[PDB]
């Protein structure tokens, strides 16, 4: 869950 | 040869897949499934050095992907792509950049801002606005066309150059 989005669902 | 892990990020429809295919296979595709995320390996000589560029062409993904996760750990440089005829894709750029800084846990990540579709006449994102943003980040800005191939090698070559300079520091 690294934001901001940006790439979606980046965990 | 020397290996470089590159990642191409940007809004859906900016031309990430078209730019990568133009670099790898020397052809322009009018249509490439927007949901497909894959990795490519471009073999090219840069500044005398034989480079093996492993490039992740990103797409929206909810479920865990071992390939995406590998690039999250090992990705050395990022092309942040917007389309010059899409102000919304330009607005996303700062979010892609802030997220990349958090992924690498670093304020200095090799990156190049790419303004794609420069062959189109109905420009809505000013070159000055993109050059100003790239200046504020301390990164290069390159205008490209996956259609004509203009700037494609420059975008990827420049990113490899940026990763080389970061590794020197
Ligand atoms: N005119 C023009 N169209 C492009 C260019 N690059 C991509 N496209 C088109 O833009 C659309 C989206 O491209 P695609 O590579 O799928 O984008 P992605 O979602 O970022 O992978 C497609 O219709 C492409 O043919 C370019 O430089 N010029
Ligand atoms: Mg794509």
């Amino acid at each position: 869950a690294i934001g901001g989005f940006g790439f979606l669902f980046l965990d | 040869s020397t290996e470089y892990k590159l990642v191409v990020v940007g809004a859906d429809g900016v031309g990430k897949s078209a730019l990568t295919i133009q670099l790898i296979q020397n052809h322009f595709v009018d249509e490439y499934d927007p949901t497909i995320e894959d990795s490519y390996r471009k073999q090219v000589v840069i500044d005398g050095e034989t480079c093996l560029l492993d490039i992740l062409d990103t797409a929206g993904q909810e479920e865990y992907s071992a390939m995406r996760d590998q690039y999250m750990r090992t990705g050395e440089g990022f092309l942040c792509v917007f389309a010059i005829n899409n102000t919304k894709s330009f607005e996303d750029i700062h979010h892609y950049r802030e997220q990349i800084k958090r992924v690498k846990d670093s304020e200095d990540v090799p990156m190049v801002l790419v303004g794609n579709k420069c062959d189109l006449p109905s420009r809505t994102v000013d070159t000055k606005q993109a050059q100003d943003l790239a200046r504020s980040y301390g990164i290069p800005f390159i205008e490209t066309s996956a259609k004509t191939r203009q700037g494609v090698d420059d975008a990827f070559y420049t990113l490899v150059r940026e990763i080389r300079k970061h590794k020197e520091k």
